[PDB]
């Protein structure tokens, strides 16, 4: 029963720029609990970051992840076009797996 | 909550000694069910009285009427009314549950269920019936009666779990639905339970 | 079978053994002024039946509660022997039996 | 072969899943013996029901009485323990100085 | 949302409350010695609060069935069957302090093992509040008088108004009472039975028996 | 690593449906798998997980009593029986597979988290 | 004649059991209840019930689970009483066939 | 993989009983365990926990008896929590196969 | 309405004595019947009760457990039965039917009380 | 144990004079459960008055009761010879069916 919220709605950066994407638990969970997803549009989510300080398999370093506590962000370095999607966050430090509402970057 | 007409016993209980698995009815109930009082017009015969738990059902002779009285007064005579507590909604099972409760007004026959009336801010929200000698439910009887007395002692709040498949009318005159109980889980917020 | 009756008695020691092959919990009453009660009901021939488990949890019930009981004993052919007991009553909290 | 220790109180239970449940009874704090009773496995397996009810009664009150045990099971629950375990003969509230017990 | 008018039973005379009031035993003012009856049991009453509650209903109860345990001792010869009870009503003000709340965050800042369970689970089922020092006698407004004899059987309820008391715009304060960590090895929670009644609000209105809750709580 | 996604969802409101995950070279019988729902308006959400052997399986809220999971590791497939589908039904329903977690849960454990990295193309059920 | 008597208000004041004499494996759950607040005069303000336990099924009976709860915390209760007579004390007692706790005034009155 | 957890200084603050989904001769007995000094979002504050209890064997095992003693009184205890996972509210809770009361702060770190 | 009384007093400090009541022409199946016994130093005392199926019998302080009672509506007769008789159970006996009380005692449903009528002659039992 | 104890004792009244009798209790006794009977010298009793209120078949219109709680009393008025026996006052309203002492009327 926790809520993410994602309080960026809707971005539009320049390509090069540093976008940010804060991620608000309603409780402090720990950070080996959370996971960052990309949703491009026609198919299904791939994992961007699990246990925020870590990456995935076959991801560039442009991403990265934060910090432990209640607020936590996914730092892009360099927005290339092919990084217009939604993002979500997820959970897993309770029992109802919850993700998050889903912020679109689009270039 | 007002029975359906299929409880009605064929051999009513004399002299208010309903049988094991029945209970009296009440003169709301029965002013409740149209389908009852027209049913019991081609069963009653002329003359004769007979008692429900507060008033007495007089025969058809008379009209066929219904005359409240107190608890007690239509017992002495012959027949009385009685109806099964057990029906068969038909609804499939299904973990039912109710948080911020606390278990009150307990009620329990001889070859019956001990049941209790489950309020939350002064309104009654469900009542649980759990027996140990019929049911579905029988053999987890002993387990709950422990738990439901430690919640009876003092006001915890409490997750009631119910069963629709069988519902129960043992209470009289009840705004309420009763069900069979199917667990208490005491509530902690932290826990995220209540 | 000379059985006793006692009133506003309430309980002080309540000791369960291992006398041979059965088992017996003897409690003790206790008034102001009166001698001491002792009693102890026994499994004879109950192994099948739940006789000795349904009073025994009344005894620990009115050693809980502290509250006032009422026994009936026969005495014991011996003296210094507890007598058997039959049927326990406990009366009204805070209050004595009638 | 009946033991007894006078004068203890019921702490430290031990419980484990299909196995005995168990209590160190200790006098002035330092502990004096342990017992065990299980309804499943043991010489006294039908004294279980009749002795959990004192079991748990000594323990809530936390009222000073006395202890039966037999040393002819000796118990190892208790891991890295001082003090010696067995089975429980039953327990007995007595007073101070009395006959009975 | 603290409740402006809080009830206590006793068996004092009005004409003598309303002139010198309630007053605390002592001055232990432990929060959990107090719900859980350590600081109001023979030898060892010093809490430095007096009971109240918050509702009616509970304060009523109590009188309800301390009138039959009249009944029941005349019937044992021990008695003469009259009854006298006393409801009194208080307003509250800065001084009274509720027992959930208070228990809830001495348990919330002292550890979850230092506090029993039912000495909460009290409060919440007697709706009690706790009265620091003393009620002064301008805080009591209004005492209900009750009256049972046993020949007749009838029950005779007369409401008096006090002349001492000062109409102020007051509340029970919502923060909880602060205080140092239990040092005595409480055992367990002290109630008096038919119904279970804590032991300060029992002991305080007039030996009693008092029975720790939990070893009833479980039936055997 | 490739799921299908097999079956399609257009069902009255009383009916069943019964979907299936089918795995392409990864082997199914070592892992957990989720299915997760996507409704176009409340975004994302959890349906079940499934542990390896069958031993743990955990549903959400909703969907706790009319959903069904099981698994056939012989066949490589992964099934989602459907009861009586109600309005809020309305989703994509995709195959998730939580990399180093045998067991459904594994924050129970104190366990690190990997989380998903497999998903099917999805399949649409709608009421 | 005999017929099924409805107790209102009444508290149950004391509680005992005791073998039953009739059969063997049986066994008897008396008590006494009071009406609340009733004088001496009225019939209400002593009487006694019990109601039959088996002593082969292990557990407390439906009933027993009440008769405990509703004793220390000296609750009102609505019981049926009769048609049958049990003995209590030598004296005879209405047997218990169906309790229920009192809601208020509506029921109790 | 799923391994067998120790858990010290841990207080149940909640007890629950349900029925068993693969065979109705079971009942789990279930509950919370809050460890003593977490941070109030901190799992450890969370831990849900239920056993088996057979009822073909009328009764209490020996779990339940000490789990509702150490309940009432909030006593500390070491619990061997693990590995299997029983459903408790829909959410994971290890079964409990041994728990141990604490005896002090030398063996409970 | 007449009763015989028959049974006659003679026993020694441990002897059993075997009381009967007849009833003449009344059938006495429907009724419950009374033993009242009357010593000429203490006056009418209450012996013992039964009702009509036998279901309910009630005895006194003196005779709680050494006396019996039984009835048989084969012969529409009533029997008393002694245990042991010490030196205070010098009497006659008699016999009594309330008579439209079928349960034993009617003080307890609240029933009107009709009293007795019916007694016989009475026998002199003696130690 | 309810003591039912009738006062006067002996009472000589003349074949013409009115008999009044009283009969009283520990505690309070419902109207409906005291009885009163006669026992001519010799015989068994017969019931005189039920809840005292009302007469057996058999019985005169001779004989009343009088009200409830602790004071019963019985009157005979007309007093003819054939009525010197012993009056006896019966409850039930409890277990122990306890009669009285009775009293002896005697006509001159």
């Amino acid at each position: 029963d926790i809520v993410l919220t994602q309080s960026p709605g809707t971005l539009s950066l320049s390509p090069g720029e540093r976008a940010t994407l804060s991620c608000r638990a309603s409780r402090s969970l720990s950070s080996v609990y959370l996971a960052w997803y990309q949703q491009k549009p026609g198919q299904a989510p791939r994992l961007l970051i699990y246990g925020a300080s870590s990456r995935a398999t076959g991801i560039p370093d442009r991403f990265s992840g934060s910090g432990s506590g209640t607020d936590f962000t996914l730092t892009i370095s360099s927005l290339k076009p092919e990084d217009s999607a939604v993002y979500f966050c997820q959970q897993y430090a309770d029992s109802p797996l919850t993700f998050g509402g889903g912020t679109k970057v689009e270039i | 909550v007002i029975p359906p007409k299929a409880l009605f016993t064929q051999q009513g209980g004399a002299y208010g000694r309903c049988p094991n698995g029945t209970r009296a009815l009440t003169v709301a109930e029965l002013r409740g069910n149209a389908e009852l009082q027209t049913y019991l017009r081609q069963i009653t015969p002329g003359w004769s009285i007979y008692g429900l738990y507060d008033g007495t059902y007089l025969g058809q002779a008379y009209g066929g009427i219904i005359k409240d009285a107190p608890p007690g007064a239509g017992f002495i005579y012959r027949e009385t009314f009685c109806i099964t507590t057990i029906y068969k909604t038909g609804q499939p099972a299904a973990d039912h549950y109710y948080s911020k409760v606390t278990a009150t007004r307990l009620l329990a026959s001889t070859n019956s269920r001990l049941c209790a009336v489950f309020v939350r801010d002064g309104q009654s929200v469900i009542g649980a019936c759990a027996s140990p000698y019929e049911g579905r439910y029988r053999d987890m009887y002993d387990a709950l009666r422990r738990l439901l007395y430690m919640i009876y002692m003092s006001g915890l709040a409490v997750r009631v779990h119910v069963s629709k498949e069988e519902q129960y009318y043992d209470y009289e005159d009840a705004t309420f639905q009763t069900y069979a109980l199917t667990g208490i889980s005491l509530c902690n917020p932290a826990a995220s339970i209540c | 079978l000379p059985t006793h009756l006692y009133k506003n008695f309430t309980v002080q020691e309540l000791a369960l053994k291992l006398k041979g092959k059965n088992q017996e919990f003897c409690l003790t009453a206790f008034m102001s002024g009166r001698s001491l009660v002792r009693a102890c009901l026994s499994d004879a021939g109950h192994e099948h039946d739940t006789w000795f488990d349904t009073m025994l949890g009344f005894a620990i019930s009115a050693y809980a509660l502290k509250s006032r009981i009422a026994l009936t004993v026969e005495d014991s052919p011996y003296p210094g022997t507890p007598g058997d007991l039959l049927e326990l009553q406990i009366c009204p909290l805070n209050g004595y039996c009638e | 072969t009946d033991h007894y220790y006078s004068n203890v109180t019921a702490t430290r239970l031990l419980s484990s899943t299909n196995s005995r449940l168990c209590a160190v009874f200790v006098r002035s704090g330092q502990p004096v013996i342990g017992a065990c009773t299980s309804p499943y496995d043991g010489k006294y397996w039908s004294m279980y029901s009749r002795l959990r009810k004192m079991l748990y009664l000594i323990y809530v009150a936390g009222i000073s009485v006395r202890v039966h045990v037999s040393k002819e099971e000796q118990y190892y629950d208790y891991e890295d323990a001082t003090f010696e375990t067995y089975a429980l003969t039953g327990i007995s509230i007595c007073n101070p100085g009395s006959s009975l017990c | 949302d603290p409740p402006a008018t809080v009830y206590r039973y006793d068996s004092r005379p009005p004409e003598d409350v309303f002139q010198n009031g309630f007053t605390a035993w002592g001055n232990n003012d432990n929060v959990l010695e107090h719900l859980t009856g350590r600081s109001c049991q023979v030898g060892s009453s010093n809490s430095a609060f007096v009971s109240t509650s918050s509702s009616r209903r509970y304060t009523e109860v109590y009188l309800e069935h301390r009138m039959q345990e009249a009944v029941e001792a005349e019937r044992a010869g021990r008695g003469t069957g009259h009854f006298i009870g006393y409801i009194y009503e208080v307003r509250a003000d800065n001084n009274f302090y509720g027992a959930a709340s208070s228990y809830f965050e001495y348990v919330d800042t002292y550890g979850d093992n230092a506090g029993r369970i039912l000495a909460g689970a009290l409060a919440t089922y007697q709706s009690e509040y706790l009265a620091h020092r003393r009620i002064p006698p301008e805080n009591i407004r209004r005492v209900t008088r009750v009256y049972h004899n046993g020949i007749t059987g009838e029950t005779t309820t007369t409401e008096y108004s006090n002349a001492r008391y000062v109409s102020q715009q007051t509340r029970a304060n919502p923060n909880p009472y602060t205080s140092r960590r239990s040092v005595a090895s409480i055992v367990g929670t002290l109630v008096r039975m038919a119904p279970v009644v804590g032991a300060c609000m029992a002991r305080q209105a007039e030996a009693m028996v008092l029975v720790y809750y939990e070893s009833i709580a479980y039936s055997f | 690593a490739q799921l299908v996604e097999s079956g399609g969802g257009v069902v009255q409101p009383g009916g069943s449906l019964r979907l299936s995950c089918a795995a392409s070279k990864f082997t199914i019988s070592n892992d957990a798998l989720h299915w997760v729902r996507q409704t176009p308006g409340k975004g994302l959400e959890w349906v079940a997980v499934i542990s390896h052997d069958g031993s743990n399986k955990y549903y959400a809220a909703s969907v706790r009593g009319r959903f069904t999971v099981s698994r056939d590791n012989s066949q490589n497939t992964l099934y989602l029986q459907m009861s009586s589908l109600r309005a809020e039904d309305t989703a994509v329903y995709y195959c998730a597979r939580e990399p180093y977690c045998r067991s459904t849960s594994c924050y129970l454990y104190g366990a690190a988290y990997y989380g998903l990295d497999v998903w099917g193309q999805g399949t649409t059920v709608t009421v | 004649v005999p017929y099924v008597l409805v107790k209102t208000n009444m508290v149950v004041t004391s509680v005992a059991m005791k073998p039953y004499e009739v059969t063997p494996t049986r066994m008897l759950v008396c008590g006494i209840a009071a009406k609340l607040g009733a004088a001496a005069s009225s019939p209400d303000a002593h009487v006694p019930f019990c109601f039959g336990k088996d002593l082969k099924r292990p557990g407390s009976s439906p009933m027993e689970v009440m008769l405990r709860a509703v004793f220390m915390q000296q609750r009102p209760l609505r019981m049926f009483l009769g048609p049958k007579q049990l003995t209590f004390e030598g004296k005879p007692a209405l047997e218990l066939i169906r309790m229920v706790e009192c809601s208020g005034k509506q029921d109790c009155p």
